[PDB]
RNA sequence: UGCGAAAGCAGUUGAAGACAAGUGGCUUGUCGUUCGUUAAAAUGGCCUCGUCAAACGGUGGAGAGAGUCGCUAGGUGAUCGUCAGAUCUGCCUAGUCUCUAUACAGCGUGUUUAAUUGACAUGGGUUGAUGCGUA
């Protein structure tokens, strides 16, 4: 090609982040789903993890996270956040799992050291959905 | 190459800190002094001057110039023919200017050229001249309107004048003034035809014995150049888009070459068999200068032969009797038809009587091959100064930069501004930040993008990559005040540190394990107040990072990347409140630091920790520049020193458009201003090579440096076999 | 350049060993050691000692006696070695040495024939230098590197006994010429201030420096570039300045001078012979940000006035940036001669002090920019207000409005007088947010909370905000609550402050319903008026009239 | 002049959870058939040599399956009780059988009606049967009589050498890949007993434990082994005799591994790991043994393989289940005299002193969008951003070069009613999204700027100006509680 | 236009002269005219140099598509009916369940961290659109 043609822009194949990823630093309360959830996050199960959350009622899932062992909480929050954001419509419904490990768990993840650096990818979601509210507030107006 | 400073030969025809009126209006190939004997050129300069010049090995050390006697005219080109020379001379009612023809003789005195006055023209608007030279065509203004009038110069064989009402057309007086203001005209070599080309984008080829006109409709902006090949059959045309259209005119057919990284502001067939076209191209994405690439290319396969180029910078200001171009429309990278005079008057004014003449722009040298980077708008130029010709350019964002010629409409968008690029210190990365802007009149027309690139290049390739970029680092609509590249032992030299108006830093690192330049470290303090009075910089340890935001130089430590602090409180001093918002906070080594803000120009030492020396600066860089700008004036070493640098725009007997530089130095803390010197033009970016000199850069682009039997037959035969 | 300063044989052990550091004693028999216990025999004792060290094996031990040689002890075991006798003169330095690494017959005399650590292995007789007062052993390859009080340098090679380099160093009578961290260098000392580091490998001076005040027993530590120095009559073992991987904290060398200083570690007590107490505990130096710390040996301060850049032909300065003026006359002299005509019988008047300091800078009495000042100069005057002398209205008005005022801000509550109170609020540019959350939480019910919550958000980190505003009771917490829902957008992210700052759990309900219900209505109002700013042809048949 | 730069897909801010190169490497092993047997598949193993067949062992039949057809070539049907293990030589020539009555049987290969010896064994059942893998005459059975066993195969009669020591069920054996001396063999009491050779053999001379009883031991390096049993499985150093990592990614025991080297891959070495629940994962032995990629299955995963390092063709991952069924999920992969008068169009410059070359490469065919962009058709482009068949980020990114670009103006002048529901029904399924709905948001913004008397006469776009109304009035009850989430977390740091 | 932060905060928009049109003046409008102020449109758009096919290596994905009326949560309709509720085995959405050449998108493989080969005489001539129906 030419000596005196400019180099055109092209990306290729770099990787577009943004500036939010801080990846790097006797009964008697009800039939819960909890042992399903704790071995869906011992290991790395999308399986039966599904099949947990999708019961939706919500004394179900407030006893399911009161009975969840707290060092695991940020992982049932971590994949959580990464279905959310992939998938745009569980945001409503998984959210209501995402306020409830906060609210019982809010000693644990008070006492983690590095909390954005632990659960970076709910505070990218969470930003890239709340940063636009200005404009769809125009929008609807 | 003919350095004219070099010697006194010519530099005594201009070496003024205030005149540089006296330019260069003619060179010719052969010995007007003596005929029919050519490897040396004659240069007619626009005040009288003639010089002779061998530009055939080592440049005569005592030209051949004469002084030809002339008036108060200012010499507008000089014309050949077989054996014969004219001059063409412009005078003092509406500032139109007025042309005079003389012919030259020089024989009996070698010291004089006599010159023979053949006519005048009262009122010049445009001018064109002929290929060959034998012909020219100019405009009136004799009255209802101007007037075009033709007239051959070495002979008079023809000359005719007609009013241009008969060449417009009849749908031209009830419509725009684009369609009836002319910018460019040229004439063929026999004066059969004549090409006007409007501002409202059509060109019409009048043929001159019988004034009927041919419309040629292409250009949707403004006509801005024209010319004849020799034969006369091929119109080439340039505009405001970047496309060189050439007519075919037997079966009105064009050939385009689209893509010119610049404007057409003249075009011409050049060789005897018309092989090369000669361009200039204007380059419009910088309103602050205007910056000319000469482009000659060959017109068997339209590839650019020889493409010539200054250094590119973009300056924060407009600088001295700079007019963008004419255009349909009155933009940000033009004007319109109206507004041109206005435009200048305005300029003047602004020069004249305004506070923040601050035209100041960043260079950047890489540290490996110290080739110096100028980010033009949305590119770079790589440009090497011990050859002073550009390595290559490159377009560093994504906008509409080269994928099209805007117009008239199209020119109200600007592609996104490079404001900050630098290299990692081994010269493996470059950092880039730059503004994307979005178009107006939309609900997202007032919310930027700032978008931080990060780019490598092995160091034999030219063009660099981008292995990844992050569209709003520290947040959305917030600005990068600040990058800082970081020294050789935190990451070994692959790291950077941002700042914003919030005074957050963010530390980013390339590590390799995942393969990408991502976030390592983030202190973000949330305050209601913004100032980009913000600057870095790092220990060379890579051990304490001092943070001058506005009014205010706190030290944050590295390894949990907050205030520094020991628990023993050994006057442990973190903060450092100035009387004004520091713009510098330049450490030269690991004891000391110089402070400079808008006032004062402190200096603090921090193995004796507190204030050792202090200078003014308030009587010379007042409210002049915009603030986060003298670090970019002002630099350093890594031993022997630190640069200070100041401007003075001169007076008369109010300020005037002239200017001097007083740059200093001092070695050691502040101690001996072992350097005092003063250049004879404003001086805008100061840095130091990587090698003890420091380069700045002059207004007008001039890098400049501180540094510290067989003879006889083996002759003819040599002449006889060439 | 000095290190955190406090605390007024093998050569790598520490603690948990028996006696690892068997060394002689002054005024006593020869030698001893101690535990935190090893067998003290004898390497055949009674002779001139000034050192002792060992092979680096702690049952191999010695005595290093005067006397030309010396033998092995049995501290362990009770079985002995053979000796041989090279010299006869003065052995009382002796160091045995490795697994052949740096030995030779140096006794005193210049007689340094080389040798092994053996009892019968010989080698070259390199005794070729002259008459040594410093011959040190160091490891650049090991090295017997001699400066000699004929005065010279030579470096001599233990490794083929080859001689590296020799000069001329002109070294007079030395304090502690001690081999460098590194070993590149000696660091040798002259006597009262001053400690110079030559080049020990070309035996030439590299850096002479002089050092802080007296120090007497000074030898470089396991650092970079670092050396301890106890004082002469003094138990201060300072440290200074001028391993690098993971660096020594105690048990780095044993030379001192003090009150009988053996075997220095950081908690330096237990001792080999003396029983002593302890001191500092820190590690070796460190990269750069230890020096902010000890920023010693430069105490020589003055009075540092803004200069000027020098007037070579000034008059030609072609078009002065200012408004009318071109260069302040500069009155350093008037403003010390200001204190003498301030510090008046102007106890209560302001005719000759705010006259004095407003004639003295002859400003606009609110503004900054006509400086020339001092932080020294504007604290003694301020001193002198706040001695004898808030009544004076100039002085104490255009001297808030300066940068430097440093500190002596803390009484701003406990003067109360309405405009110069709210310009100390607006303007003074240092505050303690201890006072400023005082002053908050103090609450007058006011504008003047407005204009303290600005400052307050408008100058500190919201951590460190947080961190500081914990310092609080509840019933402030609740009446600012109340306040807030009673009777704007700092005094809302100042409320999201106090919510993050209370905690978690410790709570009550009615007012957090009542906070809920007033936070419920204001999102609603701030959303319709966030609404109201984003809010801001023919037919077939007609019939018409025409005129008549 | 330059040549015309393409037009940039806008990508955003990358998600969590992207695609790594590991697992779009092994997600490429697909169409997955599933073969019911008799009973569970205990063990399956590999041809080394061409490597391209592979072994199943159900109950009481051995069958060959094909790596290209997948479908059983040859088959092994006379034993007499339950064959356990089945494994082929280092040369691929015969193989070994170990049975449940302690009868080592072993074939050759690819011929099942020649048994070529049948080593009688200890009279319990022998669990596992395999060649030596650098020596090709000695074969090590361990049985369930706790005491392993060499056998040159030309003296089948007594052990050449008689590995005992452990206290229960020895069920694995491996070998050390360079020294040939070294037998490493493992039990379910824990302790991976590891033998030399040369010396007696009724002595380890070292023992690794692994605290449960483990199901398996393979080696890596010449260096490194790992042992799988219980919910984990460990790695040790072999020349230091010490453990340094673990990996208890699974629910239940991890009952098989296997190991892969130099094979074409993005992943260098690869151990995949089987374990009761369903799952089979494979974990990279680079970077700190990290699981990349996993599959699961229809039951509990009773062992597992996959084609060797050299495979050369068809490439396959197999894992037979407890179900007692078999999953393999593969990989794939004119005229004499016109020639004479069209000969040289080969040549290519050889012998040829100068050669030029300024034929320019073809780049990729432009879309229609790009192509009207080019060429100014900028109503055109947003019709061809619009058809039903075009990807949402390259419907985006031709709405934002034509954002960037021009003006959405010129792009929406000339429309009406019928040529405006296709923009505005995009933009209902645009809106939901983060990436697209600024552009969204101005795209609506100006075309009710400039359409709103056509949103008086045409009601067909009224009722599509309402649903997009409660589209935004969902979404910014999103962006309102998302930002509730983020202050509730705010809270918490 | 100035100060600014990316928000915003203060300031506006005169005079002369010439010319054009309309009805020597009067009105209106212009200016390749000057002084002062910090101050939309002339049907008129971007070149050839070789395409097509099949791979491979990184990079993104809202995945490209098809089912099961299988579960979870919903939004809602036609007719009758006092409601209760009936039939339409009511419809639509999102998630889940199942499957595919990751089907989708993009950059690159001339040297690069990595990764490419193959077809074709890259012409001329005659029809080819009034010859066509599976709608």
């Amino acid at each position: 090609k030419d000596l005196a043609s400019a180099t055109n822009y092209v990306e290729g194949n770099a990787r577009v982040t943004s500036g939010d990823n801080f990846k790097h630093v006797t009964a008697t309360t009800t039939g819960t789903v909890t042992v399903i959830l704790s071995q869906a996050l011992q290991s790395n199960d999308h399986s039966l993890l599904e099949t947990v959350l999708n019961n939706r009622d919500e004394r179900v899932i407030r006893d399911t996270i009161f009975r969840l062992k707290p060092a695991l909480a940020v992982i049932l929050l971590e994949r959580l956040a990464e279905r959310i954001a992939r998938q745009t419509h569980r945001q409503g419904p998984l959210n209501v799992w995402v306020k409830w490990c906060l609210i019982i768990h809010g000693g644990y993840l008070v006492s983690i050291p590095n909390l954005m650096s632990t659960l970076s990818s709910l505070h990218s979601t969470l930003k890239r959905r709340s940063d636009l509210l200005p404009r769809l507030l125009a929008l609807d107006a | 190459t003919l350095k004219f400073a070099n010697n006194s030969l010519l530099s005594g025809i201009f070496l003024q800190e205030e005149e540089n009126n006296e330019s260069i209006v003619k060179i010719l190939l052969g010995d007007i002094t003596v005929p029919q004997q050519a490897h040396l050129i004659t240069v007619f300069t626009n005040n009288g001057h003639v010089i002779v010049l061998n530009y055939k090995g080592k440049l005569v050390e005592s030209p051949k110039h004469f002084k030809i006697s002339l008036a108060d005219e200012k010499l507008a080109n000089v014309f050949h023919s077989e054996g014969n020379y004219r001059i063409l001379t412009t005078f003092k009612h509406n500032s139109l200017q007025s042309y005079r023809l003389y012919a030259l003789t020089f024989d009996d005195a070698k010291k004089q050229f006599e010159v023979a006055h053949q006519a005048e023209w009262h009122n010049v608007i445009l001018s064109n001249i002929s290929s060959n030279g034998k012909l020219l065509a100019h405009m009136c203004k004799d009255v209802e309107h101007k007037s075009i009038s033709v007239v051959s110069l070495f002979d008079d064989s023809v000359n005719l004048s007609f009013p241009l009402g008969s060449i417009l057309s009849s749908q031209t007086q009830s419509l725009s003034y684009n369609t009836r203001y002319v910018s460019s005209m040229a004439i063929d070599n026999m004066g059969q035809q004549l090409a006007v080309g409007f501002a409202s984008g059509v060109i019409s080829i009048v043929s001159l014995a019988d004034l009927q006109i041919r419309l040629l409709k292409w250009h949707i902006d403004s006509v801005l150049s024209l010319s004849f090949s020799h034969d006369g059959s091929y119109l080439l045309s340039g505009g405001w888009e970047k496309v060189m259209s050439l007519w075919q005119l037997e079966t009105n057919s064009q050939q385009f070459l689209p893509r010119l990284n610049g404007i057409i502001i003249d075009c011409q067939v050049l060789g005897p068999q018309g092989n090369y076209y000669s361009l200039i191209l204007q380059m419009t994405e910088n309103n602050s200068n205007s910056d000319y690439q000469f482009l000659l290319l060959n017109a068997s396969d339209l590839t650019s032969k020889l493409s010539i180029n200054g250094p590119l910078p973009v300056f924060n200001s407009t600088i001295k009797h700079i007019q963008q171009p004419i255009s349909a429309m009155n933009t940000k990278n033009s004007n319109s038809i109206t507004s041109l005079n206005h435009s200048k008057k305005k300029q003047s004014r602004k020069l004249i009587k305004s506070r923040r003449q601050d035209f100041t722009t960043n260079v950047e040298i890489n540290p490996i091959n110290k080739n110096l980077y100028f980010p033009h708008i949305s590119a770079v130029q790589i440009f090497d100064f011990y050859k002073n010709e550009q390595v290559n350019y490159q377009y560093l964002t994504s906008g509409v930069n080269n994928s099209m010629g805007k117009v008239r409409f199209e020119l109200n968008l600007q592609d996104p501004i490079i404001t900050d690029l630098k290299f990692t210190k081994d010269g493996q990365w470059m950092i880039t930040y730059e503004i994307e802007y979005p178009p107006n009149d939309l609900l997202s027309s007032k919310d930027l993008t700032h978008i931080l690139k990060f780019w490598t290049k092995n160091d034999n390739e030219t063009n660099w990559n981008l292995k990844t970029k992050v569209i709003n680092p520290h947040g959305i609509s917030v600005p990068i005040t600040k990058i800082l590249p970081s020294p050789r032992s935190v990451n070994n030299s692959q790291g950077c540190l941002t700042a914003d108006n919030n005074g957050g830093l963010k530390f980013w690192s390339f590590d390799s394990h995942e393969s990408n330049w991502c976030l390592k470290k983030i202190s973000l303090p949330n305050f209601n107040h913004f100032s980009n009075s913000v600057s870095l910089a790092w220990s060379q340890d890579g051990s304490l990072i001092f943070h001058g935001f506005d009014d205010k130089l706190q030290i944050l430590d590295f390894d949990t990347f907050k205030k520094f602090e020991s628990l023993e409180n050994t006057k442990t001093v973190s903060e450092f409140t100035l009387d004004s918002e520091i713009q510098t906070v330049k450490l030269i080594n690991d004891t000391n630091l110089i402070v400079a803000t808008r006032t004062t120009l402190n200096a603090i030492n921090l193995l004796r920790g507190q204030v050792i020396n202090s200078f003014d600066l308030y009587p010379f860089v007042n409210g002049v520049y915009k603030n986060g700008h003298m670090d970019r004036l002002i630099t350093c070493d890594e031993r022997t020193g630190n640069i200070a640098l100041v401007i003075n725009q001169q007076l008369t007997d109010v300020p005037t458009i002239n200017y001097k530089s007083r740059i200093i130095i001092f070695d050691s803390d502040l101690s001996t201003k072992l350097g005092n010197f003063t250049h004879h033009e404003y001086i805008s970016w100061i840095g130091w090579n990587y090698d003890t000199d420091f380069i700045f850069l002059d207004i007008e682009s001039t890098l400049g440096v501180v540094g510290t039997n067989s003879d006889i037959f083996a002759e003819q035969l040599h002449k006889l076999s060439s | 350049d000095y290190v955190q300063v406090a605390d007024g044989l093998m050569v790598n052990k520490g603690n948990y060993t028996l006696n690892v550091i068997t060394k002689a004693l002054e005024d006593t028999t020869d030698t001893s050691n101690d535990h935190l216990d090893n067998k003290a025999y004898t390497g055949s004792d009674e002779f001139l000692s000034q050192y002792k060290i060992k092979a680096k094996a702690k049952v191999m031990s010695i005595k290093i006696d005067t006397k030309n040689s010396l033998v092995i002890a049995i501290l362990q075991n009770g079985l002995i070695e053979i000796f041989d006798f090279k010299l006869t003169l003065l052995h009382s330095f002796d160091i045995s040495y490795d697994n052949l690494k740096y030995a030779k017959w140096f006794t005193e005399n210049g007689t340094e024939y080389v040798f092994v650590l053996c009892p019968l292995q010989d080698d070259k007789v390199c005794y070729k230098l002259l008459e040594l007062t410093d011959c040190g052993s160091g490891e650049s390859s090991p090295i017997k590197e001699l400066s000699s009080t004929i005065i010279e340098g030579f470096s001599f090679e233990n490794s083929k006994l080859c001689y590296q380099f020799g000069k001329l160093y002109k070294l007079n009578q030395g304090k502690i010429y001690i081999y460098s961290l590194p070993h590149c260098q000696l660091q040798q000392v002259i006597e009262f201030p001053m400690v110079d580091k030559l080049s020990p490998g070309d035996d030439l001076i590299s850096f002479q420096p002089v050092s802080v005040n007296r120090v007497l027993l000074t030898v470089n530590n396991v650092i970079y570039l670092l050396d301890l120095l106890h004082c002469s009559t003094l138990s201060q073992r300072e440290l200074t300045h001028v391993v690098i991987n993971s660096e020594k904290s105690h048990n780095s060398k044993t030379i001192a001078i003090g009150i009988s200083t053996k075997n220095g570690p950081n908690p330096t007590s237990s001792l080999e012979i003396i029983n002593i107490d302890v001191g500092t505990n820190t590690l070796k130096d460190s990269l750069g940000k230890s020096f902010q710390v000890g920023n010693n040996d430069s105490s020589v301060i003055l009075k540092p006035l803004f200069d000027d850049k020098d007037i070579n032909d000034k008059r030609v300065k072609c078009n002065d940036v200012s408004g009318d003026s071109s260069v302040p006359v500069l009155h350093c002299n008037e403003v010390i001669e200001k204190l003498s005509a301030l510090q008046d019988n102007d106890i209560t008047s302001f005719d000759d002090i705010f006259f004095k300091e407003l004639k003295i800078k002859e400003e606009h009495y609110t503004e900054k920019d006509r400086y020339i000042s001092d932080p020294g100069f504007l604290n003694k005057v301020l001193d002198l207000i706040f001695g004898k002398f808030p009544k004076t209205l100039t002085f104490l008005l255009t001297h808030p409005l300066f940068p430097l005022s440093r500190t002596r801000n803390l009484l701003s509550l406990l003067r109360d007088q309405p405009r110069l109170f709210k310009q100390a609020i607006v303007t003074c540019p240092n505050l303690p947010l201890n006072e400023l959350l005082e002053e908050l939480f103090s609450i007058r019910n006011r504008e003047l909370l407005l204009d303290i919550s600005f400052r307050i958000l408008q100058d500190f980190t919201r951590d460190s905000i947080k961190q500081e505003m914990k310092k609080l009771s509840k019933l402030d917490v609740q009446n600012f609550i109340e306040f807030i829902t009673s009777g704007s957008t700092q005094l809302f992210q100042l409320l999201s402050l106090v919510l993050d700052s209370i905690g978690l759990f410790s709570l009550e309900g009615a007012l957090l319903e009542n906070l809920t219900l007033y936070i419920d209505k204001q999102v609603e109002i701030a959303e319709r008026n966030t609404e109201l700013w984003n809010l801001i042809a023919l037919p077939t048949y007609t019939m018409e009239y025409l005129d008549i | 002049s330059t040549a015309r730069p393409r037009i940039i897909t806008s990508k955003a801010p990358l998600l969590p959870q992207q695609t790594t190169p590991e697992q779009r490497y092994w997600r490429q092993y697909t169409s997955a058939q599933l073969v019911k047997e008799h009973n569970s598949v205990t063990h399956i193993s590999f041809n080394p040599q061409h490597p391209h067949d592979f072994a199943v062992t159900s109950s009481t039949r051995v069958q060959i399956f094909s790596s290209r057809t997948r479908q059983v070539i040859k088959t092994f049907s006379r034993f007499k009780d339950v064959v356990y293990s089945a494994s082929f030589r280092s040369d691929g020539k015969l193989l070994c059988a170990g049975d449940a009555t302690g009868l080592v049987s072993v074939y050759d290969s690819y011929n099942p009606r020649t048994i070529l010896l049948s080593i009688n064994a200890s009279t319990h059942p022998t669990h596992v049967t395999k060649f030596h893998t650098q020596d090709n005459k000695i074969l090590a059975t361990a049985s369930d009589d706790r005491v392993t066993r060499l056998w040159d195969i030309s003296n089948a009669y007594e052990p050449q050498l008689e590995l005992t020591g452990a206290t229960d069920y020895v069920r694995t054996l491996s070998f050390i890949p360079a020294a040939p001396h070294l037998v490493a063999t493992g039990s379910y009491d824990g302790l991976i007993r590891l033998y030399d050779t040369r010396s007696s053999g009724s002595t380890p001379i070292y023992s690794l434990n692994h605290d449960q009883p483990v199901e398996n031991v393979i080696a890596v390096s010449p260096t490194q082994i790992v042992s799988c049993g219980g919910n984990n499985f460990k790695v040790w150093d072999l020349t230091s005799n010490k453990k340094l990592y673990e990996r208890g990614n699974f629910n239940k025991a991890v009952t098989c591994l296997d190991y892969v080297e130099n094979f074409d891959s993005p992943m260098q070495s690869a151990l995949i790991a089987s374990s009761l629940d369903g799952h089979v994962k494979v974990f990279d032995p680079l970077d700190n043994f990290q699981v990349k990629f996993g599959w699961k299955f229809s039951g509990p995963v009773l062992s597992c393989a996959v084609s060797p390092s050299t495979a050369q063709g068809n490439r396959h991952l197999v894992a037979g289940l407890s179900s007692g069924l078999l999953a393999i999920r593969t990989k794939k992969k004119k005229s004499n005299n016109f020639q004479r008068m069209m000969r040289g169009s080969e040549y290519q410059g050889d012998q040829e002193h100068i050669i030029h070359n300024d034929k320019v490469r073809s780049q990729r065919r432009m879309r229609a969008f790009e192509r009207n962009i080019n060429q100014f058709k900028w109503s055109e482009a947003l019709d061809n951003a619009f058809v039903p068949g075009m990807a949402k980020e390259l419907t985006l990114t031709v709405l934002q070069e034509l954002r960037k670009r021009g003006k959405v103006r010129v792009a929406l002048y000339g429309r009406d009613e019928s040529t405006l529901e296709p923009l505005l029904n995009w933009c209902l399924k645009g809106i939901e999204d983060v990436r697209s709905a600024s552009i969204v948001a101005d795209w609506v913004a100006v075309v009710l700027e400039l359409y709103g008397n056509t949103l008086e006469s045409s009601p067909v776009l009224q009722e599509l100006m309402i649903d997009l109304k409660t589209k935004v009035r969902h979404e910014i009850h999103k962006s309102k509680e998302a930002q509730r989430i983020e202050g509730m977390l705010q809270l918490l740091t």
